[PDB]
């Protein structure tokens, strides 16, 4: 079994900045992470990795 | 993404809020003041023993202002010390001009600063106001910077 | 441009809030129900109240908002809606939420003219939707002359108008002044003989200042500065200010006048050469927000009421806004019970109707029903 | 000057000045809308449950609010009542008491279309028919005058009557419109003479032979900002003493409060509804004074009450009303108070019986007495 | 500019006072309930509970965060991830501020109402314990003020601090203005001394120490009965001086300020009574009795209405605010009378009887008290 992980930053000056529409830059980031998670299970189901075994 | 700048600008403290190191388990042989380098002489029990930089030393770390530890106004023998080993202090010097921009520096006798064009060591990272009729300087500090002589 | 002000300055979003809010906290009664008990049972068990008070406040700042309820009933929401007194649930939107879908026009009807169907889009990530007219309530702000109205999609105009923005701007604008005018009311000047002809940047021009810096931070009463009296002058120069803050109070007037609240309620400062005026001002505000309640937060009453009571004619009473007072009311209670039997001994009013009469009154007696 | 030729109406002066200043607002909005919520009542009714139940079904005070906006400020407006009739919308109304809705429109979408001078009818000079075009892509059509009414601001001249096509003119006349116009430049004067309160002036010999636009004079600008922006109480400037002199000018400022008030008292003046009112200022100088302002303002408000409002309903009652001959009444528009109305009630209930008991004032007349003044005694009907 | 506001709150006492003036007297105000049995067992289990404090600083971190959670667990048999059967039992109650609560589960099934309000929430207090999870009925949600609906949003559904930056530098520049009157009255006089050729005398040296210490002394001794002597041909000692005034009332204008943007007024922010007139601080303390109970009515009360059905027992209940008054023992006594004649005064020839007169005279609150029985 293995274990997987990111990060990503945000500064409190993008917080604090408003955008006219959508949503906002903190929830993308945080949907973003999500989804390279999923992608990379998905990439080790279907294609491997020789140094990992 | 910004490195924030400290304010109070005096001899001995920090400048910056950069990335820095403090070895606080040290003491010391003789009197040092603020500002000035420092120079290993032995290793007692994990403990590192300093005294003020002799012609011939290489240096370590920069002596670090503490309004607790030292109530006189220098730092004593027998006393618990603060140095910095990485990062931008402002340094004593005996120069009259400021050198050029991200030179080498060169310490004469007594931890001070006397040079601007050594091989290897800390730079010169563009701080220069005056104190006392003498002037300070900024330094940055690096941790493996100046190696021992075998 | 308007949201940012209102959530970003607090005099906005006084003059914005301060009416809404305690109108609904006001309170009301209901006529024609056996009783009460239950219905304030309903009333705080559905407990949508500050929601209301949203939806008021949005739409007396953004000049429209739409409130929707879902009734128990199983029909879709699309189609209309059958005679009950059903509801589980109620939310509100702002103004740029709600649109419009088709028309009905057919002259037959009253209703021609008028928006049968409505658009929703909330956002969040769910598909805007389609609501009957009956289910939701629209509810606008100030009034607009026609040619306006219908250039705004039918829909009000924002408290907050030019006007009143650049009065509230001007505030900070004299504010600030008045801090430079208290840092420059007083300079000193220090002249040297050849001081021009000084280098810059040079070691020199740096100890200059450093000693100027350290002189004149060692000036004061208790200390003197020795200057060459060949080469050197040290002299001083200052300014009176007067009337500043009648100039503020006058601005602040300004303000007041324009907003239509008066001043201990926005300045909230009691006069203080007066001990039972304020009352009176208070009175007067009372009347305005009564003036105003009369003509929007009604039809939030009928368009709410008949879908919780299944009773057939019923009334809406406004409680009459006036702080009330133990002692005061005692007394009003010695009075108005002696008033309602002193003389009702002798005709053919009876008890089944002064009971009546008694707990219709308000009063601290409680009492069991029966005869 | 030209205009948009789709706005090109009297609308985009007045009704500019309606939408954007708020002072304006008020003057227009205050008097109509409170003096249609005053409310009124009815006598001559076998009960008057059932008929504020209908006045609310029917709902259409907000729209009688804004047809009196609208009469007021445009100088005239027109509504127009449907009433469940089996009839084309032309002919004129058979007696009956019903109602399917009403709605007002302004002064621009109504025309006269048909003119009666008829020597027999008394009713020569006035359109008999109306055009009404509201627009909204649908056609322009007639209405007879019997089921309209038409509302006006205020009286002028006749011979402004007749070029005004029997309308009447704007509250907001040239002279109130102007008095409110030069105060904005009166606080604009007030605010450029608080920032001018204090120069500073910096003299350099031979500054005047620095070359434009370049470096040089860049930087001597750059100086001059932050030395300007470093000085204050606490720190102090030096200067050359041969080639440069900095100075300080001052100057006075007083009056310009009361300055201001004097104005507001001529806008006052000129509106005609008072302080209390208008700047919504209390005197704070007295206790009980600002009460007698206030009713001195119901007796002018019920006064051009009414001559405006009554017309409203004797046109709009009896269209509603089963009962043959009835009279209306208004309420003495006074904010009662608890207390107040406790005692007064103590009064009525003890002149109602303390001597009737001696005449032949009987209780099925004494009852009618004592509940026809509106009490909280809530009394069932009966004997 | 502005800074996090836990920076102000311990550091500056205006905004503790600002933040904590209204919650503290709002809870600690109390409430009466109705359609109980008794009331004195009810107030037993109030006071042994204890639980007001924790309430307080609920309200308070609610208030300046722009929102807080309180978690409250039941003497219950199961899990407390899962919902929560009827019942009238709890043992404690804790809040935790904005911080450490976060959405985990979202639900929005069509036919419940509860579609947009999270099922479960994630809760990370920290102090080396574990986060864990909470079901939605066992948690209460109160936010700060009302704010427009993109910041609503945009803040994941949290309101705003009550110190708007607005606020923030207006009190801000309060202090500048006392330092700056501070320098004002240290800058009243100055005296200035000229002694020709004192240029020439070069720096840090015996003479120029000499010059100065002798300064010293001869400044030291100066005042009404003494007196100074200087060289005519050589030097001259002037003084100068400069006035102030309007000082008091201009800082008195920056406090109006900041009472009109807070909107508590001087008796309470101030705490200097105007003295002019004798009973006109009634009429200010009744105005903000009015508009501390409008802010009341809107966050205290959904508090309760979440915490009682954990802690009675019977069904049907109903809350009443007292009228928020400090009352007068001789008015009490007063008020007593009249209202204890009124209730017995003309009872005698109507249906009303003593078993309802009673409890008509315990509806008030009286100081008489007596056994219940007939």
């Amino acid at each position: 079994v293995f274990r997987l992980g990111n990060a990503y930053l945000i500064s409190i000056d993008e917080i604090k900045a408003g955008q006219a529409t959508g949503r906002p830059l903190s929830t993308r980031k945080a949907s973003a992470c999500q989804l390279a998670h999923d992608q990379l299970v998905n990439r080790l189901v279907f294609k491997g990795s020789a140094p990992h075994k | 993404y910004e490195n924030l700048f400290l304010r109070p600008a005096c001899p001995g403290n920090i400048s910056d809020t950069s990335t820095y190191n403090i070895d606080g388990a040290c003491v010391a042989q003789g009197d040092i003041g603020f500002g000035s380098a420092v120079q290993v002489v032995g290793i007692v029990d994990g403990v590192k023993v300093v005294a003020a930089l002799p012609d011939g030393g290489t240096p370590y770390g920069i002596a670090f202002r503490s309004q607790y530890e030292h109530l006189s106004g220098k730092i004593l023998d027998g006393e618990v010390c603060n140095v910095v080993s990485h990062g931008r202090v402002w340094t004593l010097t005996s120069l009259g001009e400021a050198p050029s921009l991200f030179s080498k520096l060169q310490f004469g006798s007594g931890g001070v600063v006397t040079g601007g064009s050594g091989s290897a060591g800390w730079t010169f990272a563009g701080g220069f106001v005056k104190h006392e009729d003498g002037y300070i300087i900024e330094v940055q500090v690096k941790q493996n910077a100046f190696i021992a002589p075998p | 441009h308007v949201g940012s002000f209102y959530n970003d300055n607090a005099t906005a979003k006084r003059i914005v809030d301060v009416i809404p809010e305690e109108m609904v906290t006001a309170g009301f009664k209901i006529s024609g129900v056996k009783d009460e008990k239950e219905f304030k049972s309903l009333w705080d068990s559905y407990k949508i109240d500050p929601s209301l008070v949203d939806a008021l406040c949005w739409a007396r700042l953004y000049g429209g908002a739409a409130i929707v309820a879902i009734i128990n009933d199983n029909r879709m929401l699309t189609s209309p809606v059958k005679p009950g007194a059903k509801l589980e649930g109620v939310r509100v939107y702002d103004r740029f939420a709600i649109t419009i879908e088709k028309r009905v026009t057919n002259a037959r009807s009253p209703r021609y003219g008028e928006p049968e169907i409505y658009k929703v889009s909330p956002g969040d990530n769910i598909q805007p939707y389609l609501i009957h007219h009956t289910r939701i309530f629209i509810a606008d702000g100030e009034r607009v002359t026609p040619q306006m109205r219908k250039q705004n999609q039918g829909w009000g105009a924002s408290v907050l108008n030019k006007s009143l923005i650049d009065a509230i701007c001007d505030y900070d604008y004299c504010e600030s002044l008045a801090t430079q005018i208290l840092r420059r009311k007083q300079q000193a000047v220090w002249k040297v003989k050849g001081l021009a002809e000084m280098c810059d940047d040079d070691d020199a021009q740096y100890a200059a200042r450093l000693r100027l810096a350290q002189v004149d931070d060692n000036s004061g009463v208790g200390r003197a500065i020795g200057i060459d009296a060949e080469t050197e002058e040290y002299d001083v120069l200052n300014s009176d200010i007067s009337g500043v803050p009648e100039f503020l109070s006058s601005k602040m007037d300004r303000i007041v006048s324009l907003s239509g609240i008066h001043e201990i309620i926005i300045k909230n400062k009691n006069v203080g050469g007066v001990s039972a005026s304020q009352n009176t001002a208070l009175e007067t505000f009372y009347k305005l927000v009564d003036r105003k309640r009369e003509e929007d937060y009604r039809p939030l009453l009928e368009f709410l009421l008949p879908f919780i009571v299944d009773e057939q004619e019923w009334s809406i009473e406004f409680e009459p806004l006036s702080v009330p007072s133990k002692k005061e009311e005692s007394e009003i209670t010695k009075n108005n019970v002696e008033s309602v039997t002193k003389a009702i001994t002798e005709q053919i009013i009876d008890l089944e109707e002064a009971r009546d009469t008694l707990r219709s009154i308000a009063p601290e007696f409680k009492l069991k029903d029966g005869n």
